[PDB]
């Protein structure tokens, strides 16, 4: 019943391109990353690339693995639907989640004493 | 049908059917396997056609055109139904929302109702798609067509694709003394630019590096000119792609220049090594210099021809050095370097004769001398008129005067002075 | 980005009325707004401190603090939104304060304080305290917006705070390194109270360039509970070529606190000439 | 053609692991800034952007590195906006290709 | 600092009620004031003009502009003081803007404007707008105040205005001046249509040193009406010494909209050496 | 009576030394000037000091009257008190009056043509 | 002890006479900087206090001749402020000594 | 009652009769000439006492002290009144409220009731201030008393202010090869310093200008130092008073550099001058050097030693210039300058004999040579045994010959030449 709570809203259904219809970095990348996939049919979008990081260090252009460096994962909170009452495709409740999104390479913290 | 559809979004179903498209990108989940109390269409199979986008001339993308078969089943006249294609493939997420609307001609139970046909789904070379298909409200579950797509390696992907070979040209000019670097970019097209010298380990030896705006004609410097000259471009954007041309492996000028730099160094004694820029593989052998004249001539026979490489150490059959003693380096038989390696170590260069010993008919020793018209078998009659100074130098070997270089089983070679005759 | 503790949080303070209710970071006054519109929070301030917890653990707090305008708008005035996005991870944090009874009179610059918010040392966040009710879509602001920021913990009222303490900062490694006579480099240092792997990393230099001869690690499993501040000794054989010299070493720690991105203690020492 | 939606959201990432970051945008080999997108009109209605600082990389000595390239990580993320009042929803669900971060990557040759 | 004219300066726009009184820049609330405090006016804005008036002359007027708050303090505003502070005399210009009915709904921001200010050029002002009722004492402000400034008769939009012809803008000397060989200097310029004097003024230096050698003013009384136009020849004798030689003239006029202010229209000629 | 105007109001009559109580500059200035008596029992301050410049271009280190500069006064608006009714030691009424308080020497206006 | 003060001013220096004067702080033999006196609690609440910007006077080349003095013309100028509202009185009137402009003076020389 | 009071503004009547003061400079103003129903106080005459008021030991300021006599006059036994004592004069404007309550015994119609006395109207000097004393309401008109104060020119004026005279201490310091300006000013105390050369027109003559930070010990070169060395220095505050010491008038160093720096100079045939820096008045003659020698012998007799002045041009009575003519300039009779001005117009110096005409006795003519003992009448005995080579020279002399420098009613200057005796 809307009125009840006053959190219950209509959404237009076709989402606005935000020029979304106008990549091989994970695997190019000095601090590469693996795809895993945590999939869920009751919330959206149903398939996610959850990406950490591969190498501990950093892979130099010889391809060896430097220590000298490290490779750190990058996350942010992203909204999501998730079925409310579940399997009925009509209503849904917004939910804010974690998500692993690439990785980058970092110069470690020093502390240098003669 | 073609495989050069256009810049717009539509669909386009088989004949006597009507058809629409809402490309909105919809919210698509799959839901629940509803009842159908009623005819109902679902799908068969899916389909993956070779199709490519064209905006303008000079502007080309890929289309994986995708179909979808529907039959009527389940519990007006015209039947009526509403299919989606859920595309979650990496690495954009877009969704499309088809409207069939099979009329009643083609209404047969148990029994296809034609196809539908979305332009298009464009997506990237070398990802592994997923093509999850079905009904709204669902029935079935989503057909898997998990499509496998080649990189920038299939036949037909290079004749289009312009990532694919097709750079900006840089034509190839070895014109008079100035090499030139003719370069085909636009007046604000900017671009990086890198000449390198490659090789067997640590292939990156870059000589220039520089930003450029072009088109700029760079005429190049022969002094950082060899066969290994390689050139890689690419435009002023991250990720952009570049390409490594070595044009130079067979040009004159450029082992021209490779031979004049290349330099010939004594590491010891029993060691010496070829010291040049590119490593190109060639032969080489010992010589003999006359110190009055400079007519080298070979010491081939009795000695051998080395296949030399490059920044590989060699050795020597000698016991000794001798300053007469000088390398040859020859690439195609064509004499390149003529280097005398003992003329700083025992050097300058001395007038002691160079026989060359072979064991003769009857198992005795039969000696000769290295003149400059080739070899003069002796003790023997001489030029001189008398039996030769030959006669006296044939003493002082058997009386260990004479000093060894070079030793083998069936000859030898010898350092005998002079000095005590003129 | 978390609350101290969900305790007593309450505003209600002298001459006002009111309680900070715990939100979800979008009032109902966003989704459906009013034609008032309050006025925006003048000289907005967020000042950093450390208080000790019921644990008895101490932690880096931040503490904001605001005036109110002194126009008419004062009285429509439902509460705020204190927002703390942190934004090396746009994580969405905020507190919505809930008027009893509409303010009135002025006379004195009311003002609030928010003693209940933890932060992790060393992260850029972006202060923000929007008032309710929320303006109209195309209406003016009613916030202010300022990036606060923690400072590292080489700081020393950081260092000694939790999140400082279990990374390794109190650990000091004490290197009794020796250029052994046989070509070789003793290896030591004292370990934290923890129970996880250190790996020794070496790099050679000549005495007069910043390029390297020679590169080698030397792993370390989790000491037992009795191995505990114990000294680690780990000698290793120097390649040392005639012409390098100049080693350098860093114990890579990698504790739970942080792994990779821990703090490297490293030690140098130049070729001895004569 | 609509579907309905309780805002009433459930904060799922309160997990607050042990591993706390540090200011990496300046201690990576490719270094970002960061860009304001503020909009009322949206929920989030503040977004940070991490922008790639230069083309090439960080070498171990301090200069970049333009034979290696800094790409940023975009992420196509979902947020909500104010519809206006005279179409007839009162929100609107919309996709966005916002730059997350930046990382070093090995560029392409093509023989 | 004048108004343009005491005609029907009213400020009843659609959607609003009001009326513009002129008033002494002392609005009854800043001597008894109110609990209630109207918002600032945001983004205040002046734009110089030129409106030409009934009797057909031409001056520099200030166009002022702004836009209120759409906070619910816009209902209660009763008005506002459109102050023209000048810097150089601190002579107080202002009126007072008086809502019959108050407002409401909002929708379209709200927007003033003031084309009925006569200004003196190249003169800095201060154009501050206090809305009504003023705010209490130890109270915020509900005002802005911007820096206004007039550019000179040199820019070609003002030369053209009253205050500049009258100053001797359009006026060009044409001075036909001539080195005679018998020591002496032929000074000659045309004269502007007022009968007031003008004054010649000499000067002398060597041809490489700023210092000078001489000094010599010549008086010129008040030209008749037929000699208005008229070119007024002056000769006057060089003490032309042997190393002085690079004189330096300037024609000081004194009319009554400047009197000594006045633009001196200069004329020079280096030492011709060969 | 008050209240018919509210423009009427109590002053404290004890006037605040903003540290008045804690020059010749007239005859030492390269532009001078001379002092009149613009006197009112009427108006407060009574006495008052009109300052006009007194040569019309500036005087020289020697002496000499340099026409090269010129002489400019400084005017300014301030408030004065007015007897009402008049001779009455118990009212008054605001006042904004203008004033010469003193001079300056000023550059002249060049427009240069070769 | 109190006088009584009609505030319904009658502005007197609506002469507007044809001498209109033009920035003079910097055509100065003295030049001179103007700050901002703002005060609500007083009556005029603006007053733009000229301050003399060198010790000494400008040379006809350009330079400050340290041999001659730049002095402020201070004038004491009447002005209204708000009593506090505890004390008996509402209003107080305040004779201020502040900076109008400035002038060349030749400096004193004591034998 | 003293000439020293303290800092605070208080009011003291003579005695019995009790007063108090608000010195809060109330707004006061003449209003109108009331009626007296019954007997109110009215001034006589206003007075105007020497005070001085000093806050601490090191500052002290003017109190010009006045006193105001009242009367009973017009149409509880304690008679009250309000006094004002409106200072409306230059520069500052400030007002008076004195409060005088007579008491019953000092009540008389008709006559004084004592005085009131405030303390202080601090005038400045060289301002015609304006006293205008007036009842409270107003009944007689504002007494007239219209006091003259002196500039810094009183003589107990300068016993008091430091503006007169007391500035930072200079002393003065020749000692040695190095003049050192010995400074007093304290740490923290910045100051402006100039030194300049004065004289009759254009007095500014600058050598040295620059702003300090004090207590600078200073030493002077002896290149700017001479008796027109003045002094000037000011604490930097605008409008600060300085003060122009010139010590350097009768110092002994100061005078010995004048002089090496003062130069003679030739301008033409009949005019010369003496360029100085400091222009000191002196007198000079012309004198006669030897070529051989150098002791210039005077040629007073016959010519006389004239009255001389720096910058001032003179002109010489000789016909014709002659290189052992040199100028001799003395101050005080001690010789300074001996600078040869036909050195380069005529020059060298050659060796012609120097003649000194005058009429001897029974009216012929009496010739003498100038020798450097003194001079010789000739013709006469000589020695150099002969009736010398000036029996000759006479010869010449009267054949036209010699050249006539000096022309006078009783005397001649004559230049004969030798160059045919040796
Ligand atoms: C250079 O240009 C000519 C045409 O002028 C063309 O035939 C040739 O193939 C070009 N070479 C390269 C390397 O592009
Ligand atoms: C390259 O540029 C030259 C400019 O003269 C032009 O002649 C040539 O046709 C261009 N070639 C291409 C492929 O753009
Ligand atoms: C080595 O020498 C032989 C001599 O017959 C020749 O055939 C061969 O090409 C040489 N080079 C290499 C690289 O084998
Ligand atoms: C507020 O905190 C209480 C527990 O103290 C919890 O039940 C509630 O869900 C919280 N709400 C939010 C939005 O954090
Ligand atoms: C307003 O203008 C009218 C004339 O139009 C005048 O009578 C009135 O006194 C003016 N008031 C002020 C304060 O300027
Ligand atoms: C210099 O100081 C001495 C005392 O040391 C004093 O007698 C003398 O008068 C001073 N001279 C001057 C010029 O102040
Ligand atoms: C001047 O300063 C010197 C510093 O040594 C001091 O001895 C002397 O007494 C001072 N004189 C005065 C008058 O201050
Ligand atoms: C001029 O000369 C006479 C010679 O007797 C002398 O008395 C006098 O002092 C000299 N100086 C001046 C300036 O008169």
């Amino acid at each position: 019943e809307d009125k009840n709570f006053p959190r219950t809203v209509m959404v237009n259904l076709n989402i606005h391109n935000r020029n979304t219809n106008t990549s091989d970095y994970y695997d190019r990348s000095t601090s590469p990353w693996n795809l895993h996939r945590n999939e869920d049919p009751e919330r959206y979008p149903s398939v996610i690339w959850e990406a950490k990081c591969r190498h501990l260090g950093c892979i130099n252009a010889d391809g060896n693995v430097d220590y000298h460096m490290n490779s750190v994962p990058i996350q942010q909170e992203i909204l999501v639907l998730r079925r409310e009452p579940p399997h009925s495709p009509n209503s849904f409740r917004l939910e804010k989640i974690l998500v692993s999104v690439g990785c980058t390479c970092v110069t470690p913290i020093v502390h240098h004493v003669a | 049908l073609e495989r050069l559809v256009g810049p717009q979004d539509a669909t386009h179903c088989s004949p006597g059917l009507s058809c629409r498209l809402w490309d909105s990108d919809i919210l698509c989940l799959p839901g629940d396997i509803v009842p159908a109390p009623g005819p109902v269409l679902a799908p068969t199979h899916l389909q993956t056609e070779l199709v490519l986008r064209c905006q303008k001339e000079t502007d080309c993308d890929l289309c994986l055109r995708v179909a979808v078969h529907l039959a009527v089943h389940g519990h007006n006249a015209s039947l009526q139904a509403q299919v989606v294609l859920s595309f979650q493939a990496y690495p954009t997420a877009r969704c499309v929302l088809l409207e069939v609307q099979v009329p009643a001609a083609l209404v047969q139970f148990g029994q296809s109702v034609g196809s539908v046909v979305y332009d298009c789904f464009e997506a990237a070379l070398g990802s592994e798609v997923r093509i999850w298909s079905y009904t709204q409200p669902r029935y079935e579950k989503e057909l898997n067509h998990t499509q496998q797509l080649p990189d920038c390696r299939g036949l037909e992907v290079w004749n289009s694709i312009p990532s694919c070979w097709a750079l900006p040209w840089l034509n190839v000019s070895a014109d008079g003394d100035n090499v030139h670097l003719v370069l085909n970019v636009s007046e604000e097209q900017h671009f990086g630019l890198s000449l390198y010298w490659n090789q067997v380990q640590g292939p990156p030896k870059p000589r220039w590096h520089k930003n450029l705006t072009g088109p700029q004609i760079i005429t190049l410097n022969h002094t950082d000119l060899v066969p290994c000259l390689c050139i890689q471009v690419w435009p002023l954007e991250p990720d952009s792609v570049r390409t490594n041309i070595c044009p130079f492996r067979e040009d004159p000028r450029a082992h021209q220049n490779l031979w004049q730099a290349a330099r010939l160094r004594l590491l010891t004694l029993q060691s010496w090594l070829l010291d040049a820029p590119c490593s190109l593989p060639a032969e080489a052998a010992l010589c003999w210099r006359a110190p009055g004249g400079d007519p080298c001539q070979p010491l081939v026979p009795p000695l051998s021809w080395e296949n030399v490489t490059v920044d590989k150490v060699l050795e020597f059959p000698l016991l000794k050095g001798h300053p007469n003693l000088c390398v040859q380096v020859n690439s195609s038989e064509k004499l390149q370097l003529q280097e005398c390696l003992w003329a700083d170590s025992l050097g300058p260069l001395k007038d002691d004769v160079l026989l060359l010993e072979t064991r003769g008919p009857q198992d005795n020793r039969s000696l000769c001398a290295l003149e400059p018209s080739g070899c003069t078998s002796l003790p023997s009659k001489a030029s001189t008129r008398a039996a030769r100074l030959g006669e006296y130098l044939l003493q002082d070997l058997q009386s260990g005067q004479c000093l060894q270089l070079w030793d083998d089983d069936l000859g030898a070679l010898w350092a005998c002075p002079m000095d005590k005759y003129i | 980005l978390r609350l101290l503790d969900h305790r007593a949080l309450v505003c209600s303070q002298p001459g006002l009325d009111c309680t900070v209710k715990n939100s979800t970071c979008l009032d109902d006054s966003w989704i459906h707004p009013r034609n008032l519109t309050p006025s925006s929070p003048k000289d907005l301030q967020i000042q950093l401190h450390f208080a000790h917890t019921q644990q008895g653990d101490l932690f880096p707090v931040a503490h904001i603090e605001w005036t109110l305008q002194t126009d008419a708008s004062i009285l429509y005035l439902e509460g705020a939104e204190l927002s703390v996005l942190q934004l090396n991870t746009n994580e969405r944090l905020c507190v919505r304060f809930e008027f009893l009874s509409k303010l009135r009179h002025h006379h004195r610059r009311w003002r609030f304080t928010f003693s209940h918010f933890v932060v992790d040392p060393d992260q850029e966040y972006e202060v923000t305290v929007h008032h309710l009710p929320k303006p109209i879509p195309d209406g003016d602001p009613n916030h202010q917006s300022k990036n606060f920021l923690v400072p590292d913990c080489e700081h020393a009222r950081m260092k000694v705070t939790t999140p400082c303490m279990s990374s390794g900062s109190l650990w000091d490694p004490d290197i009794t390194v020796e250029t052994l006579e046989a070509h070789q480099l003793r290896v030591s240092f004292t370990l934290w109270n923890e129970s996880t792997h250190y790996q020794i990393l070496l790099t050679s230099f000549p005495h007069m360039e910043n390029h390297s001869c020679f590169e080698h690690m030397h792993h370390i499993p989790a000491p037992r509970p009795e191995e505990f501040h114990q000294r680690s000794d780990v000698t290793l054989t120097l390649r040392n070529l005639k012409g390098c010299c100049r080693h350098q070493v860093q114990i890579q720690p990698f504790f739970s606190s942080c792994l990779n991105d821990c703090l490297r203690h490293s030690a140098t020492v130049s070729c001895p000439e004569m």
